[PDB]
């Protein structure tokens, strides 16, 4: 009963994801093995959702795992929750992206595109009713960004009614850490627009803030802000996997999220996040939980969002709460930020209450932000992207892949259409 | 299963190769016998027989059998599968035409068959690394001759060459403007991404950042050895943001002409100074971007960077990666190009740089190979260019070239593809109009 | 009652069979020395079928070994089971069969053939009720081929209402492993056609890609090769050997699964087969074991299914498991490829279910596919063999053993016969 | 139980006999005295007495003396039975007249009395295995007369010839031509499938692959004893899927004129490459497609291979078999005849090919013995025709032969014959039409 293929693409995706699998290993209390150990039957209660049952009782995941080069899966194999995962899973080519769009969606992707659907099919035939398909990757790769949005647009067509919900690391806006990266963004956002329901847009100076400045952690390793996703993206799927005062799934964070099929592009955020030294002078109150989402250093996209309105919000909870305390703060925000609320949207926010905190945690949030904040997320790519393209460098790497002008004329050309509807519904009265 | 083949070639080429594969046996902790003591991690360049032996991917060729012969008599002997190594009888003798009509024809189809004997025991062969010199003949004439065969063969394999740039003011050679201009081009159309080096810019290096007054090519070549074991860092080895040969063509050849990077890597100190300086991953990096620290003996201040590549490895946090990087966008003295806005790659590896022993360079637990591709290196072509114009004025040297292969149009084919080369530089580094 | 005389014909046929007789010796509990030595007495309530009970009880195999050359019984005899076998079963030339078809059904095997029929004779007066003959063997051999297909015409003259199931290893599509067989298998189906009930066609091919990407051994010997066909083999008489729910026997695998006196061309298939890794990743039920059949990369045939229409299909079930997850399971292949299975049959899955799994295993499969997928199988054979025949080369080697052109016209004729019918039958509606 | 007894003829098939019985006792353990110190797989090439004594089931036949006595006073003396080894007087001396008609006639009756007392006591005899060269006297002549003899006396058995084909450039006779059509018109009615092994193209092998510059026949008659012992693996030894003599001329002969394969063995290494490889079955099968390692001079990718015998022996995996084989067909050098789209045979052995002491080959845990029936030995028999057309144009040397006991005539009889089988390889290699 509504079951989700995590798919993992890229370097990227493959490394916050096997930091997922151990957030929900923990959530559910799976072992190294694959065999529960939990004490509670209310982690067993929907195991089903990611994880397949073998034979000895052992759990393992509901996870595809997909890049072009074989060093990334070496590093998963050999780490630990390693050994869980399916081997048949694993599917990987030798070559690498090359940090390319197009040999990830047309040289070397799409000669691996069949030995994934065929995974990808043969896992959602084993699911009783399917909700839906998650997938990790970035946006300035080439195997996240060619060969994994290559496999949104062959999922989309082979399962429409579908939730496709993107965890998608968007460059950031200081450091560029991929020289072609305008190109290999804006040839994604092409495919986001058409074949996502919901896209989760992360920024890496964001979490590089939140370490910093938040957790007061002054050297963040990448596994420190893979432990900042990885605690996002089980918190947008906690209903589905535990009982709550008020329940939500990926379908009531996707109806109650997206006004218009292309505005679909969200910020995430979390709280509590406390230091280790400044967590014993701090309680944990719903209050405490609101301010802390609600501001702009908390974002864990690097786009400040008194710079644009929020059109809906979801703010999912977990832990023994009460439904006033949380009813009062979420008008509260809605009061005294009531300019950087949409207007025409009365009561733009979506609150679901699950019973569940993560380990060690009292009670816990996670904020999903639907704003025109964004706007400049994408006005910087656009801007980055016609300052390459005007004197056509690094195209030739593009264009020798199969590949013309005009394909990247189209995607500009979406994307300052989608730039033009955040500009629409933020001024709109 | 990612395997890489690598090519040797001149004297120039085998010689940096002896400090190369030294530094990949004690990365891997394989012996010179080819054996280790108690992780398919070699798997890139080390092929393993049925006991614990694991030999190289290599191949060394050297028109002469001076530079091969130390190899085959020296500590790596047992190491070295002995039909890799392979010879002439005599060298191409700065000479172009040697190299590539007269002596190089010689053996081409036997470094081919060997090329392809390791090609077929590659099952996953991601690409070629050439290490040669743009000045002696057979570092020039026979791999523009190599060039061509293995983008026939292979084509869509990507082929990187480690060129030895010729120097300014040092020249070893009186005809290095004419087997350079001669080698590239032939291997414009057909390698993919040459990474540029200079010996006079490493002598910088080892006298002022290494203390040492008197260095010698064994020092030299410990250094680039360094570049290539940061550049297949993250084929080797898992790390937290991984690189692979076709990143490095996509993220820093904007046109298919211009692919002409220059590498620099840091820190390079001694160990009498590896204290007295922390190294965090900001203090690394703008070691690279400083100007004395390239190892191209160019002013990059002179030139807008188009695009880099920051190869961080070792004890490197991703946060301070972003701490680093964000500071010199700011900074007026590193310049990017006006259509590049996103113009940095980078990798972090989990290894540190091990330390050769009888190595110059300390122990340090970070390091970073810039590998920026800047509009810069047009000063060097416009040298090389004039070193070239002075030359062929005269007709000097031409009689050496036309009797072994050779037509005198073909100098006047090499010298307007360079001009038009060299407009390539100032049609890009422009600014944009609107 | 229901005796099985099992027959070894070639080098091919006396590896696959020693390889049967190890799989048969283990799901009956009989020692090196041929003395029951299982605990379960399902094991010998039906002993007599594979079975002679000697003095002492002591079982022998009721296997007539027969080659033309005694390098292959010093293999067997001198090998693990070898003592079990009786001496007077071991009929075997000296000269060899020299690769030929012609000295294997006229020159050397027509010497030998009386030596055989006189202990097929003396083996099948000694059965109470006479199931029929079993067969293995190869077509690109010679004494496969020659002295095999020799053997079946001259067992179908003497018993004509037994069944005459042949374990005929085909030649593989890529490599040719003779360079004669082309020859050899055609004269051989010229002999197939007329005078088996089924036939049961498997490629080296096949066996090579299951061994490697399904089972994971980068390095099969035959020995591993020919555990997947004694797995088939044992497979195929399960039900006739122990109980089951709904029993079968290869009668009721003859009338369900050949329509039409000349179709009886079957395709082999085994199911479970992981690796030693990927075993703990993975759950033992019938619809994993449907799903893993039903594909194109589990047919011990190397021809794609999808190319072509099941007339028939059986599958032979083991194991203690529900009948209402078999039928859901076999109806749910039926609706989701309709177009796969032929329309003018409705219902065409034969299912049989047994009680007893495999050594080792906790239920098991066998399918059995009568597809229209085998004509490209002899539209291959049938342009190698006219490519050769009409430049007549490989010739003289055969006409001067006693025959015509006009034998492989007619061999030749009656493949293309067979072609048309398979053609016709996918095309019929 | 499957007796074969092998011949010897002339001193190239006496001297390879030297290497192959050497080989065979190896094998099997037998001593020089026939003894062996503490399994019945000698019985195909050895006869047992009474005691633990075995001795070979082996005709050495020499007109001339000299050969014979070094076998009869050498390390296996003690070996042989002494009137197995047959001598004459005087040699046929490079004349194919006096080894058929003057000298061959003396002791024919001779050696067909030894051969059916070997038959007698051989309960399973498949065939014979005559060991002769195309270039001497006795080789050519003696030869042509007892494949006629056998041919009445036994006539269903399987004669398998191995013969020494003489070299393009290479000849150590001046009547190598002669001796060569007049043997090839008398054994082509007679012998079932005849393996040609020529000297040039093993001098190469083994100053190549094996690195030795001056190799000895010797040395060479350690290659041909491997052939043979891959050849004859599967009677000796058990193996996965074996093959028999009747099965070689079944695979590899398409028509009764054309039975002239060409031998090739895989790995020819020495002990320094028997590291810095790992020698898998598919490295061993593309070096037997190469060109360079067949041992008959001739260019296997100037004709098509009607039909190949890949026989694999040792450390054998069938499947990657399947996988070395399959790449074959898929390339364009390997080209096939249009009607044979099934153009191999495949046997696997259990048993290594075994080291002898002091032999140049290294302990390997595989090989392959290649016998490839193509289209490009039509090459060789062009050379033979025009080096006998450049001589009996002149009538020379044919005074030599006529005084012995032959006609004039009989020359043109056999030219016309082998004008004859030069248009069959014509006939066979071109493609069909519809
Ligand atoms: N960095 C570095 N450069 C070297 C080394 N050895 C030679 N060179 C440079 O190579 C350039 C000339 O090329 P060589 O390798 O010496 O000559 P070649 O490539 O063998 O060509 P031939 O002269 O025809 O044999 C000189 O300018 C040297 O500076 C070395 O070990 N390290
Ligand atoms: N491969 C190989 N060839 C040999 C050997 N000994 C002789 N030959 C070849 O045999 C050819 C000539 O045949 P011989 O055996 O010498 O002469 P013959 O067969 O005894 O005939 P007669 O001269 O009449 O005695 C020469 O071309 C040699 O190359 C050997 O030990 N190994
Ligand atoms: N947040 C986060 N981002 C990462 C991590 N690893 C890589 N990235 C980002 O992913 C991008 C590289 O894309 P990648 O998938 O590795 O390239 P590809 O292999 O060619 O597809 C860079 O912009 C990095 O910022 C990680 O562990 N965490
Ligand atoms: N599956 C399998 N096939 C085999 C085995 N041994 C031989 N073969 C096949 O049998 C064929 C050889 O026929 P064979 O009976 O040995 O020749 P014969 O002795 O002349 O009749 C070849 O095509 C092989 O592929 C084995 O152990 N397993
Ligand atoms: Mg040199
Ligand atoms: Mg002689």
């Amino acid at each position: 009963m509504r079951e989700i293929v995590h798919i993992q693409a890229g370097q990227c995706g493959n490394q916050i994801g096997a930091k997922f699998w151990e957030v929900i290993s923990d959530e559910h209390g799976i072992d190294p093995t694959g065999s529960y150990h939990g004490d509670s039957d209310l982690q067993l209660e929907r195991i089903n959702v990611y994880y397949n049952e073998a034979a000895g009782n052992k759990y393992v995941p509901r996870a595809i795992l997909v890049d072009l080069e074989p060093g990334t899966m070496d590093s998963v194999r050999s780490g630990p929750f390693g050994q869980i995962f399916r081997p048949d899973n694993f599917v990987f080519g030798q070559s690498g992206a090359g940090n390319n769009w197009a040999k990830g969606h047309y040289t070397e992707g799409a000669e691996l595109v069949d030995s994934v659907l065929d995974v990808v099919r043969k896992e959602s035939e084993s699911c009783d009713c399917l909700q839906g398909f998650q997938l990790t990757h970035s946006l300035g790769g080439g195997t996240g960004s060619g060969m994994g949005t290559l496999l949104i647009s062959k999922i989309r067509e082979e399962y429409p009614d579908r939730i496709m919900n993107t965890f998608s690391v968007v460059p950031s806006p200081k450091v560029s850490d991929t020289v072609v990266e305008p190109y290999n963004a804006t040839l994604s956002v092409h495919q986001l627009v058409e074949n996502t329901d919901e896209t989760y847009c992360i920024d890496n100076e964001a979490l590089y803030d939140i370490c910093f400045r938040t957790l007061k952690l002054t050297t963040p390793t990448y596994g420190d802000l893979n432990h900042l996703v990885s605690a996002t993206m089980s918190g947008v799927t906690t209903c589905l996997r535990f009982p709550g005062q008020l329940n939500a799934d990926l379908r009531k964070l996707a109806v109650n999220m997206v006004p218009f099929p292309r505005l679909h592009f969200f910020m995430p955020g979390f709280a509590p996040l406390t230091s280790r030294g400044s967590q014993q002078y701090r309680a944990l109150t719903v209050p405490e939980l609101t301010q802390q989402m609600f501001d702009a250093k908390n974002m864990m996209a690097a786009c400040d969002p008194r710079h644009g309105r929020y059109l809906t919000v979801a703010a999912v909870f977990r832990g023994r709460m009460s439904m006033k305390e949380v009813d009062e703060q979420m008008l509260n925000v809605q009061n005294k930020n009531s300019s950087y609320f949409v207007e025409w949207i009365p009561n733009n926010v979506k609150t679901a209450v699950c019973d569940i905190p993560p380990r060690g945690l009292k009670m816990s949030a996670t904020f999903i932000g639907n704003s025109t904040a964004i706007q400049e997320l994408f006005k910087r790519i656009s801007e980055q992207f016609t300052a390459m393209f005007r004197r056509k460098a690094f195209l030739h790497w593009y264009t020798g892949e199969g590949m013309d002008e005009m394909e990247f004329t189209e995607a500009e050309s979406n994307m300052n259409d989608l730039v033009s509807e955040y500009q629409q519904y933020q001024d709109a009265t | 299963m990612r395997e890489c083949i690598s090519i040797h070639v001149g004297q120039a080429g085998v010689q940096i190769g002896n400090a190369c594969w030294e530094l990949y046996c004690l990365e891997h902790g394989i012996q010179p016998d080819g054996q280790m003591p108690s992780d398919d991690s070699f798997n890139t360049f080390f092929s393993e027989t049925g006991a614990g032996k694991h030999v190289p991917r290599a191949v060394f060729v050297d028109l002469e059998p001076t530079v091969i012969d130390e190899v085959r008599t020296g500590t790596y002997r047992q190491l070295f599968h002995p039909e890799q190594l392979i010879t002439g009888k005599e060298d191409a003798a700065n000479n172009y035409a040697r190299g590539h009509y007269t002596i190089g024809k010689e053996i081409i189809d036997l470094v081919l068959d060997r090329i392809r004997k390791l090609a077929d025991q590659c099952t996953g062969l991601q690409g070629f690394l050439v290490f040669h010199s743009f000045g002696g003949g057979t570092g020039s004439g026979f791999t523009s001759l190599l060039m061509e065969r293995l983008s026939v063969d292979y084509g869509k394999k990507s082929k990187l060459e480690f060129s030895i740039y010729p120097a300014p003011q040092v020249s070893t050679a009186v005809v290095e403007p004419y087997n350079s201009i001669l080698t590239t081009h032939t291997t414009l159309e057909h390698s993919d991404c040459a990474f540029m080096v200079d010996n006079e810019a490493i002598y910088d290096i080892c006298r002022r950042n290494l203390d040492i007054e008197r260095p010698t090519y064994t020092n030299l070549n410990r250094l680039i050895s360094q570049i290539v074991s940061s550049i297949t860092a993250s084929l080797r080895f898992d790390g937290a943001l991984n690189v692979d040969l076709t990143e490095f063509q996509t993220n820093l050849v904007p046109y298919p002409r211009i692919h002409f990077p220059l590498a620099t890597y840091a820190p390079v100190i001694s160990a009498e100074k590896a204290y007295h300086e922390q190294l965090s991953v900001a203090e690394i990096t703008n070691a690279c971007f400083e100007p004395a620290n390239q190892m191209v003996k160019c002013d990059p201040r002179h030139g807008k960077y188009m695009a880099c590549c920051l190869l961080y490895r070792g004890d490197v946090v991703p946060k301070d990666v972003n701490a680093a990087i964000a500071t010199i966008k700011t900074k007026r003295s590193i310049q990017f190009v006006d259509w590049c806005p996103t113009g940095f790659k980078v990798g972090i590896n989990y290894q540190p740089p091990t330390v050769v022993p009888g190595g110059d360079l300390a122990k340090v637990q970070r390091a970073v190979c810039m590998l920026s591709n800047t509009t810069a290196i047009a000063e060097a072509w416009a040298r090389l260019d004039h070193k070239f114009d002075l030359m062929y004025a005269k007709r000097a040297f031409v009689h050496w070239y036309v009797g072994e292969g050779m037509e005198e149009g073909e100098f006047s084919e090499a010298r307007e593809d360079m001009a038009a080369l060299e407009k390539d530089y100032e049609e890009v580094g422009v600014d944009s109009v609107e």
